[PDB]
């Protein structure tokens, strides 16, 4: 299968999840505070007439990050919920080949909510599982 | 004042060459912006042919077209200042050498 | 005559220190426009790719618009380095124009 | 006539600006016409395919 | 040397005139090439969308 994913970075590390679960992408501006909210969330924004929660991806994966550097909110779309992810730069749509996709889950510490790792001669594009990431926020 | 004038010759040549060097970016940005306008128009003139299916693609194309025609205006204001700066660079030729001669 | 000529140095020096900030505010504007056109084009490209078969012809054009937008973003980051060089050569000249005017 | 000849320097300067204002309209008319040409070509490359 | 320098004044003017004639050919070549570019883009922007 030829998978189409959205490529984007955090802290000099490439990441990506499918285009199937994308609403659009925007640049950060003031995020409305919600009182007594979970620590891995920034707040809420109004996007296309809907109230989208703005999650901080790196606090879900447990990876190192620098908060000021981030400025791109990637709005996702699942059947359960629609959620924005604050990150660094974005590339766009990257067609990946099944031949170059490794499925090992013990390679790095966030490998269980990662669907795999795309091998390449540039920065290694890690394939996430949107599903298991939304499954984390609702517990 | 003659050795303090040699600092001015160094400046005036960096301005004379710097005004030919910035002019290639006036030409280049104008060219790209006028191409982006025609390309955005080429998308606009057919996203409208897709009706309800083209809806949000004709809205984005519009704001791309409108932004790219503002890139032309900004470029026309850089052209205006670069021409003024280029003519001062050549004018400064006189003031520069009329000191070390006197 | 070195008086009148050095006063005409201050005419060139303050006209170039003005022309620095002139072009700088116009380049900050062509930067803003380019990176916003890049983001608008990228949104089109992603939403079109998501749309599948009928989205494809639009995604091709959208990515070509994005290519010219990121060539305009590159062009804006080069015309800025030279206007910031022109700035330095204009402001760093004013310490010499005030020395020849004093002497 | 020393003052009447200074009026001519002012006229010749108003000519130099007056030909630069018509050149911005040459650019404007030319630009509009090249867009109109491209629009007519986008129609021609498909009306000739439309039997 | 006075009559041979008048032959140089003829040359220096023929350089100035020959460089205004060669500049009109720079204008022409740019024009044809920039249209050739735009025509090739009009074919590319739809031949890639013609499967």
């Amino acid at each position: 299968k030829e998978f189409e994913v959205l490529s984007f970075e955090i802290d000099e590390q490439a990441l990506a999840f499918d285009v199937d679960n994308i609403e659009m992408v925007i640049e950060k501006s003031d995020i409305t505070p919600v009182p007594k909210s979970r620590h891995f969330v920034e707040g809420v924004i109004n996007l296309r007439g809907r109230i989208i929660p703005v999650v901080n991806l790196a606090k879900i994966l447990g990876i190192s990050f620098d908060e000021q550097k981030m400025k791109s909110i990637i709005v996702a779309r699942t059947k359960d919920v629609e959620v924005g992810f604050l990150v660094d730069r974005v590339l766009g749509v990257l067609r990946i080949t099944e031949n170059q996709l490794d499925l090992t889950n013990v390679s790095d510490k966030f490998g269980k909510k990662s669907k795999g790792l795309v091998k390449t001669d540039g920065r290694l594009i890690i394939y996430l599982d949107i599903d298991k990431i939304i499954e984390e926020i609702t517990v | 004042i003659s050795n303090s004038a040699k600092d001015v010759e160094r400046v005036v040549e960096s301005f004379q060459k710097g005004a030919e060097e910035i002019t290639s970016f006036v030409e280049t940005i104008n060219a790209i912006a006028e191409q982006t306008n025609l390309l955005a128009l080429n998308a606009a003139i057919e996203a409208a042919r897709a009706g309800e299916a083209g809806r949000g693609f004709a809205v984005v194309a519009d704001e791309i077209r409108k932004l790219a025609e503002e890139s032309q205006q900004a470029s026309e204001n850089v052209r205006r200042v670069v021409n003024e700066i280029r003519s001062i660079a050549e004018d400064a030729g006189k003031v520069s050498s009329e000191i070390t001669a006197r | 005559m070195i008086s009148n000529s050095a006063k005409d140095v201050e005419r060139v020096v303050e006209s170039f220190q003005k022309g620095a900030e002139e072009i700088t505010s116009f380049v900050e504007t062509i930067n803003a426009i380019a990176e916003q056109t890049n983001l608008l084009a990228l949104n089109a490209a992603i939403e079109a790719a998501r749309a599948g078969e009928a989205g494809r012809g639009f995604a091709v054009v959208a990515d070509e618009i994005r290519k010219l937008a990121e060539e305009s973003q590159q062009a804006s980051e080069n015309v800025r380095r030279v206007v910031n060089e022109i700035r330095s050569i204009a402001e760093d000249a004013g310490k010499v124009s005030s020395e020849i005017t004093a002497r």
